[PDB]
Formats: structure tokens, C-alpha cells, sequence
């Protein structure tokens, strides 16, 4: 998820 | 962790130091009202993600962990900050520096007058209290940890009460006055939850709709509360 | 007011002889359960408990010098909170299951019977899992259950007596020993539980309106009230 | 009025 991607960065 | 070691001046500096900006909206109807909050709120959600990573203990939390906590509080977090900005200003939401609303432009979206109503009651009573910025931020991180890992997430939320109370010691208050305004504040939260649960039904009632666009993150994290 | 001159001992005492009697439910064991027998026998059992919350309510120190309107108030925006706060202490003891009645102890897999309950379910045996751990005491609980009665609701006097329970709270824990940092930790740990009792009352009574608008079982009148008051 | 106003009186 979108939500997933922002964070993992 | 290193989150843990932190002192309590450290934890407040760091809090303060991970603090957003304040974004301004595109400041009618329905549509449009909808349309400056959902535009604004998109924007903030961005600059949340990263605030959240930068609150002690948060990226120690699994990636799944991170996400859930973030879904499940994003709202409270909005409103939060939202109530903070208002303050200063009695009867006014304080949505962005170029978008000052009053109770009265709340009743352009059906539904939305009542949770400004409960947004200004909140606001007043943070201007009656006097709340203070660093109490604000560590409120405001305990909505995220709060809304072996789940022993962490206790720690650090253990940590920031040390945190709160320091600052209330450091303030003068008595011990008596500490656990008083400690108390205060944390069932502040509990009015903050019942905000948030109630707007977020009107989302989802608003979305199946179709009133304005809602872009796909807010889409996302919307969709995590059905 | 007369709360207000009541020692912190003296509030304890208040609020224990206040506490409500612990009900039956008319759970019939003839018959399989369905999703409409289940919402039958929870909400006549609720309806039941809610007169005598009503009688409890009387007698937390400063709810009377409320007006009416007041009163009412306070107790349309916490009654789902009250009964759940009571069912998650009554369960404590009862690992895995909900304890609505003496002759009523659930699973969660008895919760499916009805749509969209199984998760607020299992909320209700977290809740209670977490009060076990802590070794919730019976005094704590009486303070928090009026906490929940006079804050839901509340946006002078209602502050200074909830002032007066944080204070009892904290004498409760110092008695019981606990450190000078270990109370205002446990205080905070306490208030917050309150954040997620909030939170599966606002779920709950989405759900209730559901089933009142497809018609599964009959609400009496109070409740029908009661529950028009979150809409 | 409403019952629990009516409720509260008794
Ligand atoms: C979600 N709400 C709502 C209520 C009625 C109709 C539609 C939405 S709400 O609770 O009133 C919410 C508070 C504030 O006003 C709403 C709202 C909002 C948030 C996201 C969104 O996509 C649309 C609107 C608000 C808001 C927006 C930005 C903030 O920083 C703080 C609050
Ligand atoms: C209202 N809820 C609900 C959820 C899904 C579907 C239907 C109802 S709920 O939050 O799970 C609520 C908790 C507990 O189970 C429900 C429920 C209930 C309350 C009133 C009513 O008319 C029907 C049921 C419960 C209950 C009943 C009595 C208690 O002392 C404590 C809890």
C-alpha cells in the first residue's frame, strides 16, 4: 500500500 | 533502545525538533469546502509520515506495526493539531494561516458542524489549560503509540508520561497539580478518539458517494477503517 | 460541593456501595443460537442494566448537582461505555471469554452469531487481558468506571470532581505501594484504556444503528432513545 | 421528555 512505501523509505 | 535512553529534556527537543510546518490550503459549497479540507489534509498527511518516524521508538516498531498505527491515528493526529492552531483563536478553527473558519461555515458540509463544534470545545479547553507546545507534541505522540513489540510500544509511551511530568515539575506545579493536569490531558484523548471516530464515518459515508475526489493515500488509509 | 470535601478513603466507600448489582441474563438454553436471539438476550439484558445504572449514577459524588439536562447528557454519551467497561472487569477472570451474565459466558467464536460483533468482541477480551495483566483493582475500576460517566460527555464542577477521583486514584496506588514514578505511570496507562473503551463504543453503536435500520430484533423505548442521541 | 429524563427523577 501508498502508505506502505512512504514509511519503508 | 536508544529511544529509552533518552532524557526527558532530549525527548521533549526532539519532539519539538520533528514538528511539521504549517501548510496553507487554495482557499461556497459543499464541493469546494470539501475540496480545500481534503486537498490540505492530503498535503499534511505526507509531512505526518515523516514526523512519525522521527518520534523516539516508532521506527523500532515492525514496518506492519509502523502502518497500522498510522492508519488507525492519522484523523486524531489532524485534529490534534488542528485544536493546537486554534487556540488563539476563540470561536475559529484554525484550518491554515489563509483559512480561518468559524462554527457557521462548518454547516456548508452536512454533518460538519457538529465535529467543529466539538473541535472549538477542545480548542477552548487547551486555551483554558494553557497548554504549552511541549505538552501538545508529547500529547500528540502518545495519540500515535496509543491509537515483545507491543512491551516497546508500553515503554516508550511509559517514557513520554516521565516526559509530560517532567515538564509539569519543571513548571512549578505541586505533585497534587501534576497528576491532576496528567489526568487532564490524557482524557482529553479519549474526546479526541470520539472526534475522530465520527468524522471518519462521515468520510465513508462521503466517499461512497462521490462528492469531490479523495486521492488514493487518503483513499487507503480511509478504506483501513471499514 | 459535597463531593468535593470527601476524603479520598470516603470516595472509595461512595463509589463501592454504589456499584450496581450483577445481573442475569434470560439466555434460554433450548434453543441454537441466531443472530437475532443473540441481540435479544444482549439487549434485554442491557436494557436491564441500564435502570440500574441510572440508580448508580445518583450516587457517583456530584452527578446530582447536575441539572437534568446535564445528567441525561452525560449518560447518553456513556451508557455503551458503562456497560462495556463492566463486562471487560467481570471477564477478568475468564480468559478468552466475555462474562455479559453469571449465565451468560461467550467466545469469541459465539460473537460471529452476529454481523459485525466478532470484532468488537474481540476488542472487549483484549481490553479485559489488559486489566488482568495490570491487576486492575475493584477500587480502581469504580474510579474509572465514574471517570468514563462524568468526561465522555463533558464538551467547572465537573472538572474538580474528576480532579478528586485522579487524586483517589493516586492514593489507591501509593497505598498499594507503588512508587512515586510507578503511580503517575500507571494513572497514564489507566486513562488511556479509556481512548480504546471510547473507541469500541463509538464501533459499537455504529453497529447497533445498523441492526435497528434492518430490523433484527426490537429496542425498547429507552434504548431507541438512548441510541437516537449518537445520531 | 425523555425517558431517561423522565428515569432519573424516580
Ligand atoms: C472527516 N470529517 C468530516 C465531517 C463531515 C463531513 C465530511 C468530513 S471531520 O471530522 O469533520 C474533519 C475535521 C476537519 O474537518 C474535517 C477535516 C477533514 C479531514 C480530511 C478530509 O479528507 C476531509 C475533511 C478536517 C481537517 C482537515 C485538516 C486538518 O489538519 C484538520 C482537520
Ligand atoms: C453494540 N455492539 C454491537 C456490535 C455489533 C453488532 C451488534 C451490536 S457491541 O459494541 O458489540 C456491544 C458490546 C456488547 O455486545 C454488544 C452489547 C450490546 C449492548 C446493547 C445492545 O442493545 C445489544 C448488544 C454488549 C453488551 C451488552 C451488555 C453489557 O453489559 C455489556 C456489553
Amino acid at each position: 500500500k501508498i502508505l506502505h512505501r512512504l514509511l519503508q523509505d | 533502545s536508544l529511544a529509552l535512553s533518552l532524557t526527558a529534556d532530549q525527548m521533549v527537543s526532539a519532539l519539538l525538533d520533528a514538528e511539521p510546518p504549517i501548510l496553507y490550503s487554495e482557499y461556497f459549497s459543499e464541493a469546494s469546502m470539501m475540496g480545500l479540507l481534503t486537498n490540505l489534509a492530503d498535503r499534511e498527511l505526507v509531512h505526518m509520515i515523516n514526523w512519525a518516524k522521527r518520534v523516539p521508538g516508532f521506527v523500532d516498531l515492525t514496518l506492519h506495526d509502523q502502518v497500522h498505527l498510522l492508519e488507525c491515528a492519522w484523523l486524531e493526529i489532524l485534529m490534534i493539531g488542528l485544536v493546537w492552531r486554534s487556540m488563539e483563536h476563540p470561536g475559529k478553527l484554525l484550518f491554515a494561516p489563509n483559512l480561518l473558519l468559524d462554527r457557521n461555515q462548518g454547516k456548508c458540509v452536512e454533518g460538519m458542524v457538529e465535529i467543529f463544534d466539538m473541535l472549538l470545545a477542545t480548542s477552548s479547553r487547551f486555551r483554558m489549560m494553557n497548554l504549552q507546545g511541549e505538552e501538545f507534541v508529547c500529547l500528540k505522540s502518545i495519540i500515535l503509540l496509543n491509537s515483545e513489540e507491543k512491551d516497546h510500544i508500553h515503554r516508550v509511551l511509559d517514557k513520554i508520561t516521565d516526559t509530560l511530568i517532567h515538564l509539569m515539575a519543571k513548571a512549578g506545579l505541586t505533585l497534587q497539580q501534576q497528576h491532576q493536569r496528567l489526568a487532564q490531558l490524557l482524557l482529553i484523548l479519549s474526546h479526541i478518539r470520539h472526534m475522530s471516530n465520527k468524522g471518519m464515518e462521515h468520510l465513508y459515508s462521503m466517499k461512497c458517494k462521490n462528492v469531490v475526489p479523495l486521492s488514493d493515500l487518503l483513499l487507503e488509509m480511509l478504506d483501513a477503517h471499514r
